[PDB]
């Protein structure tokens, strides 16, 4: 039932008596497991020996935390201007790509896929490819298709080079379209992994035939990796303004994820333009900013375009901004502004006010493999205690790195780094480690609610910083590098202490002698 | 045809004009303008045929279908996303399938359990790390009634033999194990992934309790094709109580594997999406006796209609019983009408969904109303293109597997007040200063189906269509 | 007892057995009313019979929603450069007014009294006026002393013009040195009314006999009243400065309230200079942004500089910038800068895509009478329903405009306005009204737990807007003010539905049913 | 002296040539270098005087002494700030004296009761308004014990006369109603708000229940001058009961009138805080004959030797009780020094607070290897100075009512490792980037007092003190 004065949607409308009947009897139809026994296996899941059980695991996979190449391969591309990305393969592919960034940064996302079905299986997709670039050049009019691959475009082995050599040979690509391309297979690495696989294909196609002179521009180009933050773009380059150092950072889909609801769809906007990625080589240097992922990028800079690749921190925190900026002032000669010492001082300022909350607090927190190492690092450098680190799709290499760093810092003694382990096993280690919060994307809501179900005193609360963020909108409007990113993790993470305290306090008559106005 | 027919007409041919002539020839099959006169469409749309490459049309794949519509919404089974890591993480509860329970202990919709596959995988092949993922999966997830293999693209690519491993498993585990071949290369759309889909539950669920004891009821029906999103399927199974019937099997939305065993026991099968579920009713009425009907549970008029036809297949008594559920609910359905429909009514609207609701919501509309201009589908075929021709308005534009493109042109040029369709509409038509509501996720709100559902919907249509901010498009200085 | 590896503060300390033994223990010793009488007596206070006699109060006020004159006056005089803000009169005032800006900024305040004691009433205090002016200096080394009076100042009658011309002409204070003086009652009207009357003070000393000509400079003057968000004062200038329109704020602490941790204490930092104040009656006018408070300001800019005082709307929301950028445009003659246009669409398109979340949602507010009237009128503009408004120290002049913008707006059909009323007459409200949230400062803290002391469902949470804000940290960095303050408020007002909504649906087994992954 | 002293006495010289001649004069009697020979300060230093006008003094006033410090605490009673807003707004729950109740129904400490006078009132009068907003209050807040009135500024000044409203308002109500002339004007600190408010408790409350029967034991204490700053007072409370004794009242941190009133009942008086509340333990000794006793339970050393003492004042079975207690937290407090004093020794300590810290948390910094190089308060009496001057090491900086800059030049001059004092002087020597601990509040933590308050009060310094944030104040480049 309803009323017309206070109409409920599904919750709480399924509260309501006559849907809680409704349930009792649709259970009798189900031959439900009596709620003993179901008791008795949640209890089970939340043990230590369900936790050996669980990281027994060799092949089944639950709830990862990461994505498939092509994902990253399309971010990307929509950083350069008036490109249109094209995945070559199946088009549920596309569809879920577009969908998985329209819920995180609630914006539109334009990519095509050219449609290959069983008939592309035995004849390859290259009637598929002239097509599709035929199709999208008409109806999308763009300057750049950007092409990366589906898993059976992949497996099949298209080659895709040739196939975009005889689409324009035979007149399907105009010569006015550049069409870069990179094989993007979802079965080896993450969606990071794309990323990078496109970004040397845009490298290959807009400056391999290129006599660059590193330092004929005084400028220094900036890569972000995959990103979706749209402060962080944005930071970066307020910064090197306030520097006066000139900059291009080489793939920024920040105007594109960003276009004003004023009466018009712009389906390009802003971008790394053409020239600017033409005239990278001339640049002193290119800044590799998440370096563990753009490992082909690194290439590029030093084998490409032959300029030092001078090695940077993920500028996450206090310590790694100062360090990136003492590395854009080295190379370009030029001080650091004062207006930027200004700012480095009031993060210091809000370090001192807020740290008698923040220290010795213990955190489990997951990502991506750079997002994972800054955030480790700058826990580390409030003394703050990063006790459970997780990152999927991290590789061996990364996790020596973290466990050297781990074990130089007196905060560091009691942590555990886990690599190829999923948010299942991230499960496991909050019930038995226990954090008292824990950082990562919205997949992480479900395990608040689990470790809650157990007990109010063995709820992990959780910190939104990441991707994907679907639950709450507009945080991918923040930022999280720089000094101002260092504010809002600061800020972010001292008021969800504050936020747990005050719930934790407010029982009348009970817990609420703690239930301080001033904190 | 009329004056608005005309207009469709020019518009069509002025919206293709910018496609190749190879596609341009294709595309202009796709669309037509509606005779109220007619009863088929015959030659003239054509429909479930391939997409033209690179035009960004709005479909997905047949694991889409499978996984994500027809298997995923299961609560007691676990459904393995077989294959590389993308498909099961892109489609990790994005569909509001409601269902009760405590997850990952007896229910499983809202985890992903997927092979990962890696470039090992590819080139030995996946079936020994399916059967070992099975034993993990039974180990740590024990109260599983049965268990689901959902193909992905690079499965059957490498000859992988997934139904030897289902048999070998389900012996090993006393459960049913139920390989998919749903990889997304195959058919065109979403659809194909249904169609896959009911002929799996036909071989391998179906049949598991012939020759069983069952303890029936006269009034016994199940609901099929509802994937109760918002509570859809709970807000309808209240009134089929309310009247007198027994819900036995709801497909598949807060659905258990039991529930769909059960399903051959009933009298009566009551299909309200035709497209994805029709391929089993009609198995059931061929194999089972079990007679089926289309009914339609958006808004007053429509479920009026549907109780009074759905009571008229027992007896004396139900219809009684139809005739009171409508009573008792007349006064909540004037008060909705009265308050909203001033508000909403004489607008426009453009609806454009996958394979059922662009037909099946337009009585809820003009219960308020309101008009429908446009109506197009992503994956329906000709016997849903027939089926809509009863409902729309003579001229009407009526079209099939629109571009993005497409979709702008048409809105652009048909001005609609309100538009109702997907997420990767959404954003681009909100910044076009047209009032939007997402029609398959309802946009975090719902029920929509049912008695209870008009309400939401209604309030809903209102806060959308007449929110203050769609006059804030155009600054003031402007 | 405590363990070694594992230390409890206070909460949870309390809650080990051997102190809840303890106070058993103890309640024997109070004669304490019996368990079912107070809960009784807090039934009784939730319901509409105590709610009627709650607003039959005359003499009693309970929680006010107000500070005292003094406080707003200290906070103008912050705002100008190398100011000691000195309050004449007795010296616990001065303590609690540093006190109470340390705790909202998280920084220091300073500030020194003339510590009048009892004799003062008989002799009055030209004594404490000269021997503190001469003390201050020497040890502070002002350019402007700012005075204000404490209650007992005003009491006596001490004429503070009079004093501070014998102290120059006596030699007690440099004649070089600037000391504005203001008086400050406390027992009329509140901390915003202090804060005007400091700026006609300001005003009189810096501008009285000077000959000015609106226009001979081609700026704009902004006076921001009362304000204790810091990026308000930022904003305004960095629109302005998108503008291109010259501009001064005449009392701006943002500098001064925000000071770098770098091994120096800076009394003094930026701030309105002499300069500025001296020229200002030449702009071309000035913008009173909270008018209902800045009554004496108005006649300063209109009686004695002869400029418009061009009526604005405090730029709270989207409307209300759109009208300040717009009288910028006008009085200027400069265009609306593209920046700003470009980010007014992208908090059109946040108000759309949030839209469904916060349209229908009902608030109940508090604070002081320009914010309030300012948040009321934005939530209308979002299709929210702000069902319960209360201002203590708002008029009766104020409380008709209200009404005429309530009833004029379809969304405040069911809205009800309080004036003089406090937050004990709020928390009656709370529980009759039952808003969705509430938005205040930190003392509505106490009223959300009352709320859910009665059960979960008749909790009505707290936004923090407003000020104080004492238990969390860095809210004081925050915007409230233009484009970029409307996002803050949007983002704020649409996550706290959101997590109100994970919070509800987080019963594993049981509400999760709607515990969506994408919102 | 020695060199230390020498370089203080310099550093005194240095410090005060800002001062004009009149002030200057003045302010050397405030500071002094101990000596470990002197048993009292004699002429060395003056304390208790008025501020210098101007200078930027810590104190604050006789409200600030009597609402805020004494009476505010007290939890089944309504404390009103009678007069202007101002008063009860700043000092609404700023000071956290915890106490266990319900909030605004059998307890009101977080709640502010104000006259808030107007032009109105000044002008006629506030007794009338007083009278009818105790009837008012009584309505509204029927469990009081009993209501207090603490006048601010004005009240005293326009002539209203509160005693008389107070014995008019009891009678009516028929419970204690007691005016308090706290007036911030009078006195020349927040000491004579602790004296007038013990004067008021000596008259209107501790002869309450005179004569009346009321069942002792021979162990009946009370604590005399504990806040619950944090919980402290029931951190102390926890080992007197262990002991054996029983705890008659507790003045006034969770404390209520019903424990005053029987506290001329018990044995023995154990006085915290001597400033604040000597005068009503010396007048309990002379009209009642209980004894009272000064102890200290900040840190080991101070704890045993105080649970020692107190158990001295009885029998050898509380002497035996004392050794039981001490022995069975031992193991606690040597885990406490292992894991803390390796992490702290050796460094140097300042501290300003107001009138009994200041000397009182010097023994738990010693139990953790840190040394006092200055201590000062801000209101303090020479009797105060006389009992610093036993923990004291030769030649520290003892001072008295010192201004912002005083405090600024000594820290900068002396540099010394951490600094404990207040909300005004915390974010100041924070930005000279000297590691700070608020020792009123106990920067949101505590307790401090007895053995659970140790260990807190361990952690709290390490935290601070060796926080990797105090490393980064210069920028990498500088
Ligand atoms: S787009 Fe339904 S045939 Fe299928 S997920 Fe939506 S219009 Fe599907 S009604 Fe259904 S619950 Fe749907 S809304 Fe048939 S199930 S493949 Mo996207
Ligand atoms: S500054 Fe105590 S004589 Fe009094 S409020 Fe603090 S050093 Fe007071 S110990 Fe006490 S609980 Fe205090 S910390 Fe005597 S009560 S006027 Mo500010
Ligand atoms: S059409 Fe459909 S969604 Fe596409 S792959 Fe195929 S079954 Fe799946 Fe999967 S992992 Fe990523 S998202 Fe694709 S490239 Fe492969
Ligand atoms: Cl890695
Ligand atoms: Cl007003
Ligand atoms: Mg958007
Ligand atoms: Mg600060
Ligand atoms: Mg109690």
């Amino acid at each position: 039932s309803q009323t017309i004065d206070k109409i409920n949607s599904c919750y709480p409308l399924f509260e309501q008596d006559e849907y809680q009947e409704l349930f009792r009897n649709k259970r009798q139809l189900e031959e439900a497991h009596d709620a003993q026994r179901v008791q008795e296996v949640f209890a089970w899941t939340t043990t230590a020996e369900y936790e050996a059980l669980n990281f027994r695991r060799e092949a089944l996979t639950v709830d990862p935390a990461k994505a498939c190449q092509p994902l990253g391969a399309v971010l990307c591309s929509l950083g350069f201007a008036n490109t249109l990305p094209y995945v070559h393969g199946s088009q549920g592919c596309v569809a879920y790509f577009r969908t998985y960034f329209n819920r995180h940064f609630k914006e539109p996302i334009a990519c095509v896929s050219d449609s290959m079905t069983e008939d592309a299986a035995v004849f390859g997709g290259n009637n598929n490819m002239n097509l599709g670039l035929q199709n999208a050049s008409a109806l999308y009019k763009p300057e750049i298709i950007a092409v990366s691959t589906t898993c059976m475009a992949e497996v099949i082995g298209d080659d895709l080079q040739a196939f975009i050599a005889n689409a324009k040979k035979d007149g399907f690509v105009d010569s006015s379209i550049a069409v870069p391309h990179a094989h993007t297979p979802s079965f080896i690495g993450s969606h990071v992994t794309g990323w990078d696989n496109m970004f040397e294909g845009f490298a290959k196609t807009f400056t391999a035939d290129y006599q660059g002179q590193p330092g004929k521009l005084p400028k220094l180009n900036l890569v972000t990796g995959f990103e979706t933050y749209l402060g962080n773009f944005r930071v970066l380059k307020r910064m090197m303004e306030q520097m006066a150092v000139p900059c291009s950072l080489l793939s920024d889909p920040s105007e594109v994820l960003d276009t004003p609801a004023d009466g018009h769809y712009r389906m390009y906007s802003g971008g790394t333009t053409q020239q600017e990625m033409k005239e990278a080589p001339d640049a002193i240097d290119t800044l590799l900013l998440q370096p563990w992922q753009l490992l082909k990028s690194k290439k590029v800079v030093q084998e490409m375009w032959n300029q030092p690749a001078t090695e940077v921190a993920i500028p996450l925190g206090l310590a790694a901004t100062d360090e990136l900026l003492m590395t854009v002032s080295q190379l370009s000669g030029k001080p650091i502004a004062d207006a930027l010492t200004l700012e480095r001082g009031r993060l210091v300022d809000m370090m001192l006010d807020s740290h008698t909350w923040l220290h010795g607090k213990k955190f489990g927190l997951y990502g991506d493999p750079d997002f994972v190492m800054g955030l480790t690092r700058f826990l580390l450098e409030l003394g703050c205690e990063p006790t459970v680190i997780l990152s999927h799709n991290a590789n061996k290499r990364w996790q020596k790195a973290m466990n050297k760093m781990l074990d130089a810092s007196p905060y560091g003694r009691d942590s555990e780094v886990f690599i190829n382990c999923d948010l299942w096993h991230f499960r496991s280690l909050m019930f038995t480690r226990q954090p008292d919060f824990m950082i990562g994307n919205s997949y992480g809501k479900f395990i608040q609610r689990d470790t809650l179900a157990k007990g109010k005193a063995f709820e992990v609360p959780l910190i939104r910083l990441g991707f994907p963020l679907f639950d709450r909108h507009h945080l991918h409007r923040q930022t999280t590098w720089g000094y101002e990113g260092a504010m809002n993790i600061v800020t972010t993470l001292v008021n969800a202490v504050l936020e747990k305290l005050d719930s934790d306090t407010s029982q009348l008559g009970k817990t609420d002698y703690s239930f301080d106005l001033v904190r | 045809t009329n004056a608005t027919g005309e207009r469709n007409l020019a518009l069509i041919q002025e919206v293709l004009e910018v496609f190749p002539e190879t596609a341009r020839k294709e595309r202009r099959k796709h669309m037509m303008v509606s005779d109220p006169k007619m009863k088929s469409v015959g030659k003239c749309i054509i429909s479930n045929r391939k997409s033209q490459p690179g035009v960004m049309t709005v479909r997905g794949c047949a694991y889409a279908g499978s996984k994500g519509v027809v298997f995923g919404p299961i609560k007691d089974m676990a459904h393995i996303s077989h294959g590389p890591v993308g498909c099961g993480q892109y489609s990790r509860a994005g569909r509001r399938n409601y269902y009760t329970g405590v997850s990952g202990v007896d229910s499983f919709g809202t985890l992903n359990f997927t092979s990962d596959f890696q470039e090992r995988d590819i080139v030995f092949g996946g079936d020994k790390k399916l059967s070992k993922l099975i034993e993990e999966m039974e180990l740590l997830f024990p109260l599983t009634k049965g268990i689901t293999i959902q193909s992905e693209c690079p499965v059957g690519l490498i000859g992988d033999d997934i139904s030897a491993v289902a048999n070998a498993s389900s012996k090993a585990l006393d459960k049913p194990v139920i390989p998919v071949r749903c990889e997304g290369f195959r058919g065109v759309s979403q659809s194909l992934g249904h169609h896959i889909a009911n002929d799996v539950v036909r071989d391998w669920i179906l049949n598991n309790r012939e020759g069983q004891p069952f303890e029936t009821t006269p009034y016994d029906v199940a609901i099929i094709g509802d994937y109760n999103i918002g509570g859809d399927a709970w807000a309808s199974r209240i009134l089929l109580e309310e009247m007198g019937l027994r819900v036995v099997a709801q497909w598949s939305g807060d659905g258990t594997l039991v529930e769909m065993e059960n399903t051959p026991f009933v009298k009566l099968n009551l299909v309200h999406c035709y497209r994805s579920m029709n391929y089993i009713a009609r198995h059931m009425e061929e194999k089972h006796q079990i007679p089926w009907m289309e009914y339609n549970f958006f808004g007053p008029t429509k479920i009026a209609e549907s109780l009074r036809k759905i009571a008229d297949q027992f007896d004396d008594t139900i219809r009684a019983n139809a005739e009171a559920v409508i009573a008792r609910y007349e006064g909540q359905m004037a008060a909705i009408i009265a308050k909203y429909r001033p508000r909403l009514e004489g607008r426009k609207v453009l609806l454009y969904m996958g394979g059922l609701r662009p037909r099946h919501v337009i009585g809820a509309y003009e219960d308020l109303g309101m008009e429908i201009i446009a109506a197009g589908y992503e994956f329906a075929h000709n016997d849903d293109y027939d089926r809509t021709l009863p409902d729309l308005k003579e001229g009407t534009l009526l079209f099939d597997d629109a571009s993005s493109y497409e979709l702008e042109a048409f809105v652009k040029a048909l001005k609609p007040d309100l538009i109702g369709s997907g997420i990767k509409e959404k954003y681009i038509f909100q910044k076009m200063g047209v009032p939007f509501r997402q029609m398959h996720s309802w946009d975090y709100s719902g029920p929509y189906h049912g008695y209870d559902g008009f309400a939401i919907f209604a309030r809903d249509m209102d806060m959308t269509l007449n929110n203050p901010a769609w006059n804030e498009l155009t600054a003031p200085w402007l």
